[PDB]
């Protein structure tokens, strides 16, 4: 289950851009303060093979 | 007196950050999430 993928984020990479942060914050745009819930789906997921 | 330059985001280990130290022409380079001394200096 480790395979893993950043699902969503706040803007689209620049060509060859790393970004290894790791917080919580949302799929979109609700009020979340880093706390999973609704609409704050963490991005980092990742593949059951 | 001018050792280098720190780049990046947040420049406090939140981040990957460029550092850079100079010995006025030798270069000493490297990339991580560090965590310098919080208000800055080549620490001599
Ligand atoms: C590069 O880093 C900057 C922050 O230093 C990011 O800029 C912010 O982006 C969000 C939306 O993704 C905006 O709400 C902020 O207002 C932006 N701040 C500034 C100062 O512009 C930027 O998204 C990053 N770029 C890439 C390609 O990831
Ligand atoms: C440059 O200075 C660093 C410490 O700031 C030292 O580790 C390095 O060996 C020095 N290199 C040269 C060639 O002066």
């Amino acid at each position: 289950y480790n395979y893993r993928y950043r699902l969503f984020r706040k803007s689209n990479l620049k060509p060859f851009e790393r970004d290894i942060s790791t917080e919580i914050y949302q799929a979109g745009s609700k009020p979340c303060n880093g706390v999973e819930g609704f609409n704050c789906y963490f991005p980092l997921q990742s593949y059951g093979f | 007196i001018i050792r280098g330059w720190i780049f990046g985001t947040t420049l406090d280990s939140k981040t990957q950050s460029l550092l850079i130290v100079n010995n006025a022409t030798n270069v000493v380079i490297k990339v991580c999430e560090f965590q310098f001394c919080n208000d800055p200096f080549l620490d001599v």
